[PDB]
């Protein structure tokens, strides 16, 4: 019980891709991620 | 509280998101759009002319430093006027992040070559040329890779029959193998696996013209 | 001397029969629908008893 | 000297492969139905060989002028 | 109904012929070597004759771009025959000697099935 | 030879003048000796009290999916899957 | 006097020779641009929202050996999808095929589909049962 | 009527007031799961699967039957909707049985599909281990519909369809509670020309084709668009082929003509295309046995006879011959110099010229709009069932005044019988009868005359008066005059320019004869000139084929690509789904080969060459899918007044085994009525 | 196994008794499972190296 599929399903949860510029239009130099010392 | 449903790396989404805007506002003439696919990867949609500038920009600039060019994945999509799409999926060891660059082209116009940018691509352009027919300009040697010699047509297109048009055998009159029109013992039985009921509402009206 | 294998080994195909001896297959045709190689062909009808059963059931182990 | 790999019968096959640790002499829990055939070798390259053939009676009936 | 689009190689129909005829030079000049190198029945005159017909295969090509690609294919096949990457089977492929010319007039089609 | 004479339970014999007979000049025409129609016929029709019975044919998860068969009609009732037969009377 | 070598060429460029399809198929086969038919005993209709093209059936005989459905015709299964018929016609020309569209359907005319008509005093449309 | 603004799922939408929520959601594009709702049936709330939440809803509402109201907010995919849908399906799937693998609707079952999309994935039903599920005795309903009611979900699609569309009224529900069943309280046979359509309506596999039983699965099978040919409605069909076998037939939604229904004949006679087939050319020896021969000798022998017969030739086209076969036949005979090209079903003398004299000018779609319909001895229920149901839709939604001037028949609804004698049509055409006043007062009058009567005798006068009265009845954009054609080739014949009446061709006294699959008894060699050499170019070896000295096989309609002009007049194209059997070829190919064997070649070596030859003859006739207008138009006892007459009509019909079973079953139920008494 | 019976097939034991387990068994094996539209890349430290599928 309390085991509804609707409130635990993933496939119905995913969204389309978002446009970042348009995200801003709705609204430390940036770096893709933690720098790795692949050296 | 949904163990089945994974939870992406949010902070990774943060960095990629702000960085993506960085790329868009640093290459205005080329970057047509920058989007963040829900799978946390980052896509960079460019016009065909800026292929090399984007790649050269990425591999070189400090903040990108995307050195490795993993592959050149070719996608075919009829009903797009210039259909043949290309994907340059890159890696950055310095920052430990992945990025995807994408562009389009038709079956006729040529396309820029990444041979002069990453030596890694050389074989890939040969591969797409063989598999779709997307010409590459300035490519050193555009010899076919996979298909056999004297093969006509590029099979990975979606307007090409699965089994091809011809098939080989061996002749005794001629002591040699001859290509013949197709002839199948059991015709490949498709199955029409089409959904009658829309199983996904979220993508329904989203991404409309 | 020979072996060993495990109970799950995948080898020669076989169409089983119920403990009465009746054919188990009912021509539901899922086996064909899933078969990655499309090596299965099935054609089913009604036996005179009115039961849903196969007429031809073919596998190509090539 | 005509030994073959298929000479093993069904009830012993599993034991012979370390597939069942229960000798057939010991486990009488396996089925003992009637229709079960008796074993056979890889009858190949011989008049006893299998050969496939259509298992569907013909599809379309031809018109009979006499009738 | 015109489009202002990129080139590939040739900017005008005459440059296209210039490229197309360059290929015809390589192929004409190559034929004797392949007669020697590839132990196949074909003789020089027949190979030359086929080369003529196989250009005639597409005479009414019109677009500059299309004719450019046809030449691109030829330059490739030239090199694959120039060097001996191909095989006797592959080179003979141009003749299609395994299948008899199928019937063409209506009765022969009709009497031999669709 | 009888091998190329027997009637497959599916109901096929190559016609006496049919070139597809030729394939068995040197190989046997396997035909199975157990015909499900005869066997299930032999099995007697089980009977019960309740208006509605259930069959799985085999046993546990070794049989076909559990199915409920009503018996209120006068006649027999054949299990869809296994062909077992039920009669309430 | 150039834009990276841009050229003026007609939009409709036939590509039959470069394509690689044998001329036999090109010259003896048509294409049947249409919308896939709606399955009769279904009710969801999200697989008939696309414009589809395919090639006419050629032949199917049965293998003498095993009674399969032999077919020596390559573009039998071939099937492609489009968003609108004009797109498909544009594609079909560019690949130098012969085709003939098949008009799908006019917009559905609104049906009143009222509930009250089931229960009327005078009109014949009174339901016999519920 | 200004359209309301309602925010379906946070999207403004336009609806004419009174529109139902569901009908608006589709308008925008969203689809709600339904079971008891269908476009062409009365509205009911049964499944409760169409439920949906409206902002500030005390109670979720059934979209299927909820008229929209101003400024609403329908939250289709909001969690409350999702909660509702899952609960409803848990309910439906409690005691549906575990019979997907043996259920013929497997992989085509809305319950499966909507379970996937909108239902849960775990079984809270724990009572399978304690007391199990419910079960219901299956019903005997006919030799066509196999019934397994233990799968029914009581959606009442069958109940509503039968009561309204077919008006059978004999199928209904019984009992309260979970034991409510559907069927007939006492064993009967659901006998009805449209009875097949219930199999398409039943969303679950409770009702299914008896013939197409267990044969194939939808995922395996292949769909080919096509058109029905066994009736002059020309309904659109989806021929369901799998590996050179036409397994079944389904309606293709073409609401201008097909209406999405489909009669039993078209539905079930498909088996006829597998028996009594001609698979080898035959020529009658001195023994006379029509042994099998090859194409070379056959056509050469035929060309021999034609050349040496003496230029006295005729061609009588059957009823399953596509227009290409007619045109190929005519052109060849014009080379030979013989214009004697008749059609089996005769027609008006000296009125075959204006297109509107042999059609349904009333726009079969428009029939439902009809207001006063006069059927002079023309039983649609067995002459055009799809037309019949269109009339019933009018009778139910527009108060259609339906009189009759023929013998007794039953149209599934009340109709005023004014008598039978053909003098009645004259008095009505003068306007001297009460229903004539009704016709005058109406706004969409229709007068339907059956082509049989127009060929009965001295009926050209009947037609002329009918056209005379239609002059006054004409309302703008509406031509009353209507002619329910019967054969699917008659209108084809008229547009190519044949004569009408097989006796016409016999009266020509031809030395040789041609028969495009003409298997009607209207011509018999006794009735032919004795020396008349007879050639038959048809598919099924029926009796009419039995009386020929040369018998060329032909591929049936599903197997050949041809053009058929339907009754109203639009031309439609069959597509070939199955390889023809034996040496069978296309009809237009047989004629073309024979011409070039004789030495008078036709010009058209390809279908398009022939289709352009038709374009020459009739540009209207090649504007496929459209209907060019024709404007102005110019005792009684009839066949097919009972179903027993209906089932056995054509060679394919007689060829089919299922139809023969149907005839026997109806005869036996009648005998039961006599003896069970 | 992932708990989503709409994604991975159900067990045989549950299949032969409950209903939507059978439906899910039926639909998964015949039609498979709709995957939400999108493009995705992944890589793994395969022994040869970074083997990847786009
Ligand atoms: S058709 Fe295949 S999956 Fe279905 S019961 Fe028979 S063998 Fe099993
Ligand atoms: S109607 Fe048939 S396919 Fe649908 S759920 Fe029931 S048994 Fe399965
Ligand atoms: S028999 Fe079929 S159509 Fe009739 S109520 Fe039951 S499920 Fe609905
Ligand atoms: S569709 Fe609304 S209750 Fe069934
Ligand atoms: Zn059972």
């Amino acid at each position: 019980s309390a085991n509804y599929y609707c409130q635990r399903d993933g496939r119905r949860e995913v969204l389309p891709p978002i446009d970042l510029v348009e995200q801003q239009k709705q609204l430390k130099l940036p770096t893709p991620g933690k720098v790795y010392a692949w050296d | 509280d949904k163990p089945t449903v994974r939870q992406p790396d949010a902070v990774a989404r943060s960095h990629l998101s702000d960085f993506g805007r960085y790329v868009a506002e640093c290459l205005p003439k080329y970057v047509q759009k920058v989007q963040l696919t829900a799978g946390d990867e980052l896509e960079v949609l460019i016009a065909p002319e800026g292929v090399v500038p984007v790649l050269q920009f990425l591999k070189d600039h400090h903040q990108a430093q995307f050195t490795n060019l993993v592959d050149i994945a070719g996608v075919d999509v009829p009903c797009r006027k210039n259909r043949f799409e290309v994907v340059y999926n890159l890696l950055s060891l310095r920052y430990n992040s992945r990025i995807r660059v994408k562009t389009y082209t038709d079956e006729l116009t040529p396309l820029d070559s990444a041979c002069e940018v990453h030596k890694a691509a050389n074989w890939y352009e040969r591969e797409i040329w063989d598999m779709y027919g997307v010409f590459f300009a300035n490519h050193p040697d555009l010899r076919r890779i996979l298909t056999d010699y004297g093969f006509e047509g590029h099979p990975q297109r979606r307007d090409f029959p699965l089994s091809g048009y011809v098939e080989l055998r061996y002749d005794d009159e001629k002591k040699r193998v001859v290509c013949e029109p197709l002839e199948l013992a059991q015709e490949f039985r498709k199955f029409d696996l089409s959904a009658p009921w829309e199983q996904f509402p979220n993508f329904r009206n989203a991404n409309p013209p | 001397e020979k072996g060993p294998l495990s109970p799950r080994f995948r080898g020669e195909h076989a169409l089983r029969r119920y403990p009465s001896g009746e054919e188990r297959c009912i021509a539901c045709k899922l086996c064909e629908a899933i078969c990655p190689a499309q090596a299965i062909t099935i054609e089913a009808e009604e036996r005179a008893d009115g039961s849903r059963r196969t007429t031809r059931y073919d596998i190509d182990m090539t | 000297m005509d030994y073959d790999g298929s000479m093993i019968p069904a009830e012993w096959y599993g034991w012979m492969h370390y597939k069942t640790d229960l000798p057939p002499i010991r486990d009488g829990c396996r089925p003992k139905y009637k229709w079960i055939a008796d074993h056979s070798e890889n009858l190949s390259g011989t008049k006893e060989a299998y050969y496939p053939y259509s298992t569907t009676p013909n599809k379309v009936e031809a018109w009979e002028p006499k009738a | 109904a015109v489009q202002q689009v990129r080139p590939i190689l040739s900017v005008d129909r005459e440059e296209a012929r210039k490229r197309a005829l360059n290929l015809y030079k390589a192929w004409y000049r190559q034929i004797p070597y392949i007669v020697m190198d590839y132990d196949i029945p074909m003789t020089v005159e027949q190979c030359r004759d086929k080369l003529r017909e196989e250009f005639v295969k597409h005479r009414n090509v019109t677009d500059i771009r299309v004719i450019d690609m046809l030449v691109i294919k030829g330059q490739m096949e030239l090199k694959e025959s120039v060097e001996i990457w191909k095989q006797k089977g592959h080179i003979m492929r141009y003749w299609k000697e395994s299948q008899d010319p199928k019937p063409t007039d209506f009765l022969s089609k009709f009497i031999q099935g669709v | 030879r009888g091998d190329i004479e027997k009637v497959t339970h599916t109901g096929q014999v190559f016609d006496k003048e049919d070139y597809r007979n030729a394939r068995f000049v040197n190989a046997k025409r396997y035909v199975n000796e157990n015909w499900g129609i005869k066997l299930i016929e032999e099995v007697p029709p089980k009977e019960c009290t309740e208006r509605v019975v259930f069959c799985d044919g085999g046993d546990g998860p070794l049989g076909h999916p559990k199915v409920y068969i009503n018996l209120d009609k006068p006649g027999n009732h054949i299990c869809g899957y296994c062909g077992l037969r039920f009669v309430k009377k | 006097n150039k834009l990276s070598g841009k050229i003026t060429v007609p939009t409709a460029v036939n590509l039959s020779p470069i394509s690689g399809v044998p001329e036999e198929h090109i010259r003896e086969r048509r294409v049947r641009i249409h919308i896939p038919p709606k399955n009769a005993m279904q009710s969801g209709t999200d697989n008939v929202n696309t414009w589809q093209i395919e090639f006419d059936n050629r032949e199917r005989w049965e293998n003498p050996l095993m009674g399969w459905a032999s077919s020596g015709d390559p573009l039998s299964n071939m099937n492609v999808q489009f968003g609108s018929p004009e797109e498909a016609i544009t594609f079909c020309e560019r690949n130098g095929w012969r085709w003939y569209v098949d008009g799908a359907a006019k917009p559905k005319k609104e049906r009143v589909k009222n509930y009250g008509i089931n229960f009327a005093w005078n009109k014949r449309t009174r339901v016999s049962t519920k | 009527p200004e359209k309301i603004e309602v925010f379906v799922d946070d999207i403004p939408v336009q609806v004419v007031p009174g529109t139902t929520v569901l009908q608006a959601a589709a308008q925008i594009g969203v689809e709600i799961p339904r079971f008891c709702y269908h476009e062409r049936l009365a509205v009911a709330g049964n499944c409760r699967m169409c439920l949906v939440e409206v902002e500030k809803s005390p109670k979720p509402v059934a979209a299927c039957a909820m008229p929209v109201m101003k400024g609403w907010r329908i939250k289709t995919n909001s969690d409350l909707t999702r909660k509702a849908r899952e609960g409803v399906m848990e309910f439906l799937l409690m005691n549906h049985p575990l019979d997907c693998p043996i259920c013929d609707q497997g992989g085509e079952c809305d319950l499966q599909d909507q379970a996937m999309a909108f239902g849960s994935d775990r079984s809270r039903f724990t009572d399978i281990n304690y007391t199990g599920k419910r079960a219901v005795e299956d019903k005997d309903i006919g030799p066509l519909v196999k019934t397994i009611m233990t799968r029914c979900i009581h959606c009442t699609r069958c109940v509503r369809f039968a009561s309204e569309i077919a008006g059978v009224d004999d199928l209904g529900t019984t009992g309260r509670g979970n034991d409510m069943q559907i069927g007939t309280y006492v064993e009967k046979l659901f006998l009805t020309e449209l009875s097949g359509n219930v199999i398409d309506l039943c969303p679950v596999g409770a009702l299914t084709n008896k013939p197409y039983s267990f044969v194939a699965r939808p995922w395996e099978i292949r769909k080919v668009s096509s058109i029905d040919v066994l009736d002059a409605v020309g309904s659109n069909i989806v021929v369901s082929t799998r590996t050179n076998e036409v397994l079944r037939i389904l309606p293709r939604e073409n609401e201008d003509v097909n209406e999405e229904w489909l009669a039993d004949k078209s539905r079930f006679a498909c088996d006829g295309l597998k028996r009594q087939r001609l698979v080898a050319p035959m020529v009658r020896m001195p023994n006379g046995e029509l042994q099998a021969v090859e194409w070379e000798g056959a056509l050469i022998a035929v060309a021999k006879a034609i050349k040496a017969a003496g230029g006295q030739i005729a061609g009588i086209s059957g009823q399953l011959a596509d227009l290409e076969a007619q045109v190929a036949l005519k052109d060849l005979l014009n080379r030979l110099g013989s214009e004697v090209v008749a059609t089996e079903q005769g027609f008006i003398a000296g009125g075959t010229d204006n297109r509107a004299n042999y059609l349904l000018n009333s726009t079969i779609a428009g029939l439902e709009e009809a207001d006063a319909v006069l059927l002079v001895g023309t039983n649609p229920r067995y002459e055009a069932p799809l037309v019949n149901t269109r009339l019933r839709k009018a009778y139910v939604h527009n108060e259609l005044q339906i009189a009759s001037i023929g013998p007794k028949i039953d149209l599934s609804y009340d109709h005023e019988n004014l008598g039978a004698d053909a003098a009645l049509v004259k008095d009505v055409c003068s306007g001297a009868h009460a229903f004539s006043k009704v016709l005058e007062g109406a706004k969409k009058p229709a007068i339907i005359i059956g082509a049989d009567l127009l060929e009965r005798a001295d009926g050209a006068a009947i037609h002329a008066t009918v056209a005379e009265y239609c002059k006054k009845l004409k309302k703008p954009n509406w031509n009353p005059f209507n002619v329910l054609q019967t054969n699917a080739a008659q209108v084809g014949a008229l547009d190519v320019g044949y004569k009408a009446g097989a006796q016409t061709a016999v009266k020509a006294q031809p030395k040789v004869l041609f028969l495009l699959n003409a298997d009607a008894g209207k011509v018999t060699r006794e009735q032919l000139p004795k020396d008349c050499f007879v050639v038959y170019i048809g598919s099924h070896g029926d009796n009419g084929a039995s009386i020929a000295d040369a018998v060329l096989p032909g591929a049936a309609y599903t197997e050949k690509q041809g053009i058929y002009v339907n009754t109203e007049g639009r031309p439609q194209q069959t597509l070939p789904g199955v390889s023809p059997p034996g040496m069978a070829r296309e009809d237009w190919k047989i004629l073309r080969a024979l011409s070039e064997v004789v030495g008078k070649p036709l010009p058209y070596d390809n279908l398009d060459e022939l289709r352009n030859r038709l374009e020459d003859v009739a540009p209207h006739l090649t504007r496929l899918g459209q209907l060019e207008p024709a404007g102005d138009a110019g005792a009684i006892d009839i066949k097919l007044k009972e179903l027993r007459d209906y089932f056995m009509t054509d060679a394919i019909s007689r060829a089919s085994p299922t139809m023969a079973k149907c005839i026997s079953a109806v005869n036996k139920q009648q005998r039961e009525n006599e003896a069970k008494q | 196994k992932t708990d989503d019976a709409k994604v991975a097939p159900p067990s045989r034991s549950e299949m032969k008794t409950s209903m939507e387990a059978l439906i899910h068994h039926f639909k998964l094996f015949t039609q498979g499972y709709q995957v939400p539209p999108g493009a995705t890349y992944t890589a793994i430290e395969a022994p040869k190296g970074e083997f990847g599928v786009y």
